[PDB]
């Protein structure tokens, strides 16, 4: 859940080497110390929270995409038009050349301008009281108490791990020439 | 409609039929120049 | 009273512990003649240039950018005089130094510490005590790097070997 | 052509002027080696001399018997670029300078010390005036017709006679 | 009381955060010498000109009016190719626009003579897009910001057309690096002339 | 910058020397890039 005081709260440090700053408030889902360079002092906390959740969600989805495309798993006929390789880099370059990446770019950017930018503008202006990262996207239930509680903390930690792991995977593929799995 | 079949608006494509990155031949984009410098 | 650094030299009298790093060393008495705010601005500016320069050497032997040719830092000065990137660096430094001229007018007009540009992006300075120790460390490093700079450039001239390779050889 | 003059592009005396001017430079160039700084300096002067003579020949200037360009200033439109247009350009700048200087002397009269404004110029206000000069023909004529350019004869000090 | 843009300088007077795009940036202290009303008039005008000019360069690369006189992808070449009579028509029309839209209050001593006159506000809202007073502050901010960005962008595009004799989009798509064997800066006095 | 030093630079001889040096300087530059203009080109 929250575990305020235990984990993700005031008096919570991931690395007590760095003292927990005062400017870092204790009400943002995922706040467990870790503000060395003092960014929370001057950045908009709502903006950086939304940016963190969005970086988290891309990292998770990209990790899933890397795993599927490095295990050889595909959709029917995808390997027919695209390459047969499992190099994530090679697939990206050939799916760009196929137009598939252009279609994903088109539709992501459409959602991100017609919905993402107004949502960001209102969440930071103070016209809607939308918590960061919220898009009312809960089709398969699993909300209620969990939605504002453990799931927010589970999401943010799985996302931070996904960011670190995705960066790891791409750089391992770079330095080796062989991907994972 | 102010523009007739003769003397019609000319709409060209400045992309010249190639992509942003990883081009080959007589087409070397700015992103390709960044890739060329980083690998040298 | 007597100078803290040189026991037998009298204290200059324009150096009364006002600035951090003050050990009373001013035999020529340039502070009896010239404004100490101007002198401290120059001290920190010369020292920051020297610190960036000594690191500039060390990194430039260890690594150089792939798009630029590998060569020694003095050879880099001459190459970038004739190549165009030297004028780039000179222009952008001069651009910043315009607002530095405004900054020095603000210092002369009493409203700014001599080397303070409010440049603390990483929030390293926490409160008054750590900031005083940090600026003492900055002054000491700045003076030391000024000395260091002379050594790397002059030693390269006398013996045509780079600083790390000169430690490695001989 | 006009006044028995010859277009400089077909004047033979203009042609000999260009040749003599280049022979004079080429014999100075004959005393230097190819890549020297005195050779490049003179080779750039031979290029400049030829360019000037080429431009004058193709400009519609008229040459005399002496092979030098002559200016026609009677008002004809085929020759307006020699006096009438340079003159129109001059009078615009001259009236600008006059309008701007006049505007500042009137400002300085309403000052705390009017003569200190003329040896120590209020540069932000004097620059406000210099920018205003671009429409001096309209500003000065409206000044005239609104009775603010000319002062009447009875507010001007004159000698007793 | 320090500037927000330049934290080590004092916040300039005549800059009080009222104007759109005001962040405290005036290190050279021009606002203390020149009235901020004239400066904002000139900033909005320079920015509006440059928005059109930057768009002019890019669209002129892509889309042309018919005819050989309008077939210049490189925008700096269009200056010479475009019919002179019509180019001077544009210039004369601009001058007529300048006198009428300013209502004969053109100069440094008579623009803003009317206390109703506002910097940059010429009464130009043909489609009444600024009718909503809720959008007013963010329109003013984003007009100023678009203007500043386009000043910088057009300046870059012009001098990249000078360096590279290429139109801006196809300079990005057919990039060539600066050799430095040409277009060296300065030097008129280094070689003592010539 | 000092206001008494700016009041010194606003004195008539300094402004006269600066303005006519600036004025002389763009005539010199205009004759460097565009030399030998005996006529308005038309
Ligand atoms: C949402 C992702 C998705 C899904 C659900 C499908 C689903 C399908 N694709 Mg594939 N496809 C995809 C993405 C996807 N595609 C992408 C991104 C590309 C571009 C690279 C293609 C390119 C592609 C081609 C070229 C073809 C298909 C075909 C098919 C159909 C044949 C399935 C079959 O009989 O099994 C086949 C089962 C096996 C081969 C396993 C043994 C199937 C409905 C075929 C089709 O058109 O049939 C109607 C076909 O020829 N697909
Ligand atoms: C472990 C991942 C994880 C977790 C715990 C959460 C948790 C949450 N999300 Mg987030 N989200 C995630 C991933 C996650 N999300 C990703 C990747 C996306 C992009 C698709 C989103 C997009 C998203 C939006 C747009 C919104 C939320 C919202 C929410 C909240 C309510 C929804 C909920 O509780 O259902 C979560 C239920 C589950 C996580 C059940 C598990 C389902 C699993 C993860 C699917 C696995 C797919 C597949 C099997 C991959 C594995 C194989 C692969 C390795 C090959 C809650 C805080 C809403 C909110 O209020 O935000 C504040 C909201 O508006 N999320
Ligand atoms: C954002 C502003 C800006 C711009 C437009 C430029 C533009 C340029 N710089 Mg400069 N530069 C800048 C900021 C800038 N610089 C700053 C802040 C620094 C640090 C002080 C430098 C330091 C610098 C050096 C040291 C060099 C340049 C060089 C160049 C040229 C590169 C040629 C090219 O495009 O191919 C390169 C394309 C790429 C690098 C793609 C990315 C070009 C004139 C170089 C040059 O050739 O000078 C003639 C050179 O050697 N620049
Ligand atoms: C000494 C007296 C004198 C004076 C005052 C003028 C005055 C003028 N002459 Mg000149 N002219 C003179 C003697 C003189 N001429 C002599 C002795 C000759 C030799 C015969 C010429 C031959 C001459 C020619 C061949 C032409 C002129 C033209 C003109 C007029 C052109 C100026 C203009 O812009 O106005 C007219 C324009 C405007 C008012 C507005 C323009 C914008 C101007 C009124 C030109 C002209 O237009 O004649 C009327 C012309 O074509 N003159
Ligand atoms: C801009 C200011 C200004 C203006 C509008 C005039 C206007 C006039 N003067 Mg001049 N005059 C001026 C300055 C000015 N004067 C100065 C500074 C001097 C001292 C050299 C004179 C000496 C002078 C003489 C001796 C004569 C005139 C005459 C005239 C009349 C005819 C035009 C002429 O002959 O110009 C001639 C102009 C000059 C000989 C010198 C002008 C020198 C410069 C270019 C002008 C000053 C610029 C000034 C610094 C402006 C700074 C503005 C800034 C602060 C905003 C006209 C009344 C003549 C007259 O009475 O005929 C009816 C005449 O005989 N004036
Ligand atoms: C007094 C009115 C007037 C008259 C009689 C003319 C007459 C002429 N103009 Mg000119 N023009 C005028 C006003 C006028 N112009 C103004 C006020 C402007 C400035 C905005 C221009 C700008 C202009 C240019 C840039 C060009 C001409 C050209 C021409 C000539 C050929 C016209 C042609 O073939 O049209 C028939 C063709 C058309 C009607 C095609 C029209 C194309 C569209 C409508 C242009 C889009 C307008 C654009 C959105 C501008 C918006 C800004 C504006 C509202 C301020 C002809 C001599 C051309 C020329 O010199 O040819 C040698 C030329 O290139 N004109
Ligand atoms: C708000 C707008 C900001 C604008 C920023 C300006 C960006 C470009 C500025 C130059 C870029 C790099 C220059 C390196 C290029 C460089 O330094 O070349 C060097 C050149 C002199 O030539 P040298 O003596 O160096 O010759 C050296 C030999 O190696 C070759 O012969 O310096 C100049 O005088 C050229 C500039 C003209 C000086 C007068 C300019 C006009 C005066 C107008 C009034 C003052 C305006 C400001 C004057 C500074
Ligand atoms: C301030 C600021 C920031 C920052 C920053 C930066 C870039 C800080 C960088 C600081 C640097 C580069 C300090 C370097 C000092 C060098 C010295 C004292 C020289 C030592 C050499 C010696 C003693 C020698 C020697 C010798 C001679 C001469 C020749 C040899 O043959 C022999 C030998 C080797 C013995 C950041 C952005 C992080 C944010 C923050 O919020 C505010
Ligand atoms: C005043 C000022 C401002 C400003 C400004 C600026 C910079 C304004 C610039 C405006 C411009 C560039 C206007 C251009 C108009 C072009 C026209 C009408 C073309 C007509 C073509 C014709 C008639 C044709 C033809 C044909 C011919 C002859 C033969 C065929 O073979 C070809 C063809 C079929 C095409 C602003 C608003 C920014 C701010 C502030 O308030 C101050
Ligand atoms: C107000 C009003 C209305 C209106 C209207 C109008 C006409 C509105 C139009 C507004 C426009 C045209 C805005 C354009 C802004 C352009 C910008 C910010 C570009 C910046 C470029 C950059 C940063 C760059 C760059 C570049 C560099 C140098 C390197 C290059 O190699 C490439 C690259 C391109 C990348 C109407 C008339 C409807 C009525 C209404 O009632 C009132
Ligand atoms: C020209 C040019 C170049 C260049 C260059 C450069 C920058 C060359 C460097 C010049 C410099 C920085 C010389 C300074 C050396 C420091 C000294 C002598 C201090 C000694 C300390 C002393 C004496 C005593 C210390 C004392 C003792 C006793 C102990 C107590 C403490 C103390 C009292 C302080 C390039 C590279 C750009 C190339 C280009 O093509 C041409």
């Amino acid at each position: 859940l929250w575990n305020e005081g235990k984990i993700q709260g005031k008096g919570v440090s991931v690395i007590p080497l760095f003292p927990r700053p005062a400017s870092l408030d204790g009400t943002f889902p995922g706040d467990q110390g870790f503000d060395p360079f003092g960014f929370s002092s001057w950045v908009n906390m709502k903006f950086v929270a939304e940016a963190e959740i969005k970086h988290c969600r891309l990292a998770m989805l990209a990790f899933a995409g890397i795993m599927v495309e490095s295990a050889g798993i595909s959709f029917p006929g995808a390997t027919s038009v695209l390459g047969s390789s499992k190099n994530i880099f090679e697939i990206h370059d050939k799916a760009v050349a196929s137009g598939a990446m252009g279609q994903i770019l088109l539709w992501v950017s459409f959602f991100e301008v017609v919905a993402g930018v107004p949502a960001m503008n209102e969440m930071l202006n103070g016209e809607s009281s939308r918590i960061p990262g919220y898009y009312a996207f809960d089709p398969l239930g699993q909300g209620k108490g969990d939605k504002m509680g453990r799931m927010q903390l589970s999401e943010i930690q799985n996302g931070r791990l996904a960011m670190l792991a995705v960066s790891g995977i791409v750089h391992h593929t770079l330095i080796t020439g062989k991907g994972p799995l | 409609a102010l523009f007739g079949k003769g003397s019609m608006i000319v709409v060209e494509d400045p992309r010249d039929g190639c992509g942003a990155y990883a081009n080959s031949g007589a087409c070397h984009t700015f992103l390709d120049e960044i890739g060329d410098a980083l690998k040298k | 009273d007597f100078s803290a650094a040189v026991p037998f030299l009298k204290r200059p009298s324009n150096l009364d512990g006002a600035y951090i790093g003050d050990v009373g060393f001013d035999p020529l008495g340039f502070s009896d003649v010239f404004d100490l705010r101007v002198l401290r601005e120059a001290e920190l500016k010369h020292g920051r240039f020297a610190m960036l320069a000594v690191l500039g050497f060390i990194v430039q032997e260890l690594y150089t950018f792939p798009f630029f040719p590998k060569m020694a830092p003095v050879d880099a000065h001459d190459y970038f005089v004739k190549q165009g990137g030297g004028s780039q660096i000179i222009f952008w430094i001069s651009f910043v130094e315009l607002f530095g001229v405004v900054a020095l007018f603000e210092t002369l007009q009493g409203k700014r510490e001599p080397g303070d540009f409010a440049f603390d992006p990483l929030g390293l300075a926490k409160d008054e005590a750590t900031l005083e120790r940090y600026r003492l460390a900055e002054v000491k490093h700045a003076r030391l790097a000024m000395i260091a700079i002379g050594g790397f450039i002059h030693q390269y001239w006398v013996t045509k070997q780079t600083v790390l390779e000169q430690l490695g050889n001989f | 052509d006009v006044a028995g003059l010859t277009p400089c592009g077909e004047s033979k005396e203009f042609a000999r002027r260009l040749d003599g001017s280049v022979k004079k430079l080429q014999t100075r160039l004959s005393k230097y080696e190819a890549g020297t700084p005195p050779a490049l300096a003179l080779q750039k002067q031979i290029d400049k001399t030829k360019n000037r003579f080429d431009r004058y020949g193709k400009a519609g200037l008229l040459c005399g018997t002496d092979g030098l360009p002559h200016l026609i200033t009677d008002g004809r439109w085929t020759h307006s670029g020699e006096f009438v247009i340079p003159g129109l350009l001059f009078l615009y700048v001259a009236g600008w300078i006059g309008w701007v200087g006049r505007s500042y002397v009137l400002f300085a009269r309403t000052a705390d010390k009017p003569t200190e404004k003329e040896i120590i110029i209020d540069v932000p206000v004097a620059l406000s005036f210099v920018s205003t000069g671009f429409i001096w023909p309209f500003s000065a004529f409206k000044e005239f017709t609104s009775g603010n350019l000319i002062v009447p004869a009875d507010e001007i000090t004159v000698s007793p006679r | 009381a320090k500037s927000k843009a330049v934290p080590f300088l004092s916040q300039p007077e005549a800059l009080d955060g009222s104007m759109a795009g005001d962040v405290g940036f005036d290190p050279f202290g021009i606002s203390s010498v020149i009235d901020i009303k004239w400066l904002r008039e000139s900033e909005l005008k320079h920015g509006r000109i440059c928005m059109l000019a930057a768009t002019g360069c890019l669209v002129q690369e892509v889309v042309h009016l018919p005819g050989p006189a309008f077939s210049q992808k490189m925008a700096l070449n269009a200056w010479a190719a475009a019919p002179r009579g019509g180019m001077i028509s544009i210039l004369v029309a601009i001058g007529l626009i300048e006198m009428i839209s300013n209502r004969f209050a053109l100069t440094a001593t008579d623009m803003f003579a009317n206390p109703n006159r506002v910097p940059g506000d010429l009464g130009f809202d043909p489609l009444s897009l600024g009718a909503n007073p809720a959008n007013r502050a963010r329109f003013e901010l984003s007009e100023v910001i678009h203007g500043r960005a386009a000043m910088m962008g057009f300046s870059g595009m012009v001098h990249q057309m000078i360096v590279s004799k290429q139109a801006p989009i196809e300079q990005l798509m057919h990039f060539k690096a600066v050799d430095s064997s040409l277009m060296k800066l300065g030097g008129a006095a280094g070689n003592l002339g010539y | 910058m000092d206001s008494n030093f700016l009041k010194y630079l606003s004195t008539a001889p300094v402004l006269f020397t600066v303005w006519l040096s600036f004025t002389a300087s763009f005539i010199i530059e205009a004759n460097r890039f565009f030399p030998d203009m005996l006529y308005f080109p038309m």
